[PDB]
């Protein structure tokens, strides 16, 4: 969203259908969300201590 | 012109040489022409002197019987636009349609966007032609241009 | 002009458009001498009204 | 061309390089000869004509495979003058191998944006290309779709 | 391949005739004198007619302006140069009479 001056002034995000089964089954040569294995990926002490 | 114009003419490069009778400023003359006579872009002047330096422009200083045809030239480029063709640009800047533009973003569009401007003139046309609300009436800021 | 718009301002034929239920002008001369009258824009006036 | 510069180090990944607009006029093509034959592994294929017959001709392929076909499924290829043009709605002769073949040429090269007139087709190049950084940004600033790539 | 087919025969670049009269006025003012009614439909058929480009790329419709494909690039285009050769012509202007 713009403003009459143009400049930005808001942004709205919208989402329509989620494949929400994904996170439960995925098929052979895919991933499940990447945030799942982005947190495992760094080991980040404070995140596998939380 | 008349004989006695190009002597009025004269006399602006006589007060504006400092030298006693060799100076004419290649670098301000140009500017000076809008004055006596029409106005044009910067860009012809320059097309008629044949793009020089910038170091030219700020060092060289020309003779003047060869700029008395030059005076002639830079009146001559004709198609110079009217007072509608100057009102309906500054609307494209106004995104309100009333008849207002905002100086913050009309000293921007004047600084940055066409050609280079002297930015204190800038500063300096402008002020005291604002308004309370920080705006201009630009029907009335190009009917005082076009006039005076 | 205001009571000549007036007058001209119900001149403004519309038309209900085949599936949308919306007006649209036919009678845009009418709407376009309404607007210069009082000043607006034939487009962005019968936009607003419609 | 020497407005490119604008692009910086991501330039050569958005529009053709200069020697491409210079061997576009030396190409050796013939308009009435040169045209697309459908293939089996692959759905067009260029091919030279080597005679005429009535309603029936025949040509050989680029591969040197004999081939006919009726006049009816030949199409003519596109002069070299309009290879990887930007828009597609600007091809002078349109179907299937024209499109086909304009986006295999600009993607060998990872030119992935293509116009399409009133759309745009974008070509996925598995590798990066430096043209997603800040600098591109200001570059595409209020420029239209005659001027920027 | 079936929207080229379209955009290239048909006409996808349209306008209602009073946003092109109020944008593109700055193309032509004196096509479109203001001061005086002038319909829209016959300004439109003015302007246009005024702007010199192969009169065989559009067609007038209602209440909107047809233009083919190529059409709406070029007036855009168009503009744009204008609208720089004014501003430095505007500065002309301001120029001279500050220098005044
Ligand atoms: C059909 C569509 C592509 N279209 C146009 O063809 C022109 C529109 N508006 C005009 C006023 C305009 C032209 C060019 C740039 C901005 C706006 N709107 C539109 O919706």
């Amino acid at each position: 969203h713009f403003g009459a001056t143009g400049k930005l002034a808001s942004a709205d995000i919208e989402t329509y259908l989620l494949e929400k089964s994904r996170v439960i089954f995925q098929l052979k040569a895919e991933r499940d969300y990447h945030i799942f294995y982005q947190i495992l990926s760094n080991k980040k002490p404070e995140l596998l201590d939380m | 012109f008349s004989k006695e114009q190009q002597e009025d003419f004269k006399e602006a490069f006589l007060l504006f040489d400092r030298t006693g009778e060799c100076k004419i400023t290649l670098s301000q003359v140009g500017d000076v022409l809008r004055a006596l006579g029409t106005n044009p872009t910067n860009a012809e002047v320059k097309k008629v002197l044949g793009n020089p330096s910038n170091e030219e422009m700020n060092a060289k200083k020309i003779e003047f019987e060869q700029f008395l045809p030059m005076m002639q030239a830079i009146s001559n480029n004709k198609d110079q636009g009217g007072y509608e063709d100057f009102v309906e640009g500054l609307r494209v800047f106004d995104k309100e349609g009333n008849g207002t533009v905002m100086g913050a973003e009309l000293r921007h569009v004047l600084a940055t966007l066409g050609e280079k401007m002297k930015e204190e003139e800038v500063e300096a046309l402008l002020a005291g032609q604002e308004d309370s609300n920080g705006c201009i009436n630009y029907e009335a800021f190009v009917k005082h241009i076009m006039s005076v | 002009k205001l009571t000549g718009a007036i007058m001209h301002f119900g001149n403004m034929k519309f038309k209900l458009k085949q599936r949308e239920e919306q007006a649209e002008p036919d009678g845009t001369e009418e709407a376009d001498k309404s607007a210069y009258l009082m000043g607006l824009n034939s487009a962005d006036l019968l936009k607003g009204l419609c | 061309d020497s407005e490119m510069a604008v692009f910086g180090a991501a330039a050569p990944y958005l529009r053709k390089s200069e020697k491409e607009r210079l061997e576009a006029q030396t190409r050796p093509f013939d308009l009435k000869k040169d045209v697309f034959v459908p293939d089996d592994k692959q759905e067009f294929v260029k091919a030279k004509i080597v005679s005429r017959e009535g309603g029936k001709v025949t040509a050989e392929t680029e591969y040197g495979k004999t081939v006919t076909v009726k006049e009816d499924q030949v199409m003519q290829q596109n002069p070299p003058k309009f290879d990887k043009i930007e828009d597609m709605a600007m091809l002078t002769f349109l179907h299937e191998p024209a499109v086909l073949y304009n986006l295999k040429d600009r993607y060998g090269s990872w030119m992935i944006y293509t116009y399409s007139g009133l759309f745009c087709v974008t070509v996925n190049p598995y590798k990066w290309l430096p043209v997603y950084t800040p600098e591109v940004v200001a570059a595409y600033r209020g420029k239209k779709r005659s001027e920027a790539p | 391949l079936e929207g080229i087919r379209i955009c290239r025969k048909g006409f996808p670049n349209r306008i209602l005739y009073g946003d092109f009269r109020q944008r593109y006025r700055i193309l032509n003012p004196a096509a479109i004198p203001e001061g005086q009614f002038i319909d829209s439909r016959k300004g439109a058929e003015k302007l246009l007619s005024s702007l010199d480009i192969d009169h065989n790329q559009y067609k007038f419709g209602h209440t909107k302006v047809f233009f083919k494909a190529g059409l709406l690039g070029l007036l855009e285009e168009m503009r744009d140069e204008r609208l720089s050769r004014i501003i430095t012509r505007i500065q002309a202007q301001s120029r001279g009479v500050l220098a005044r």
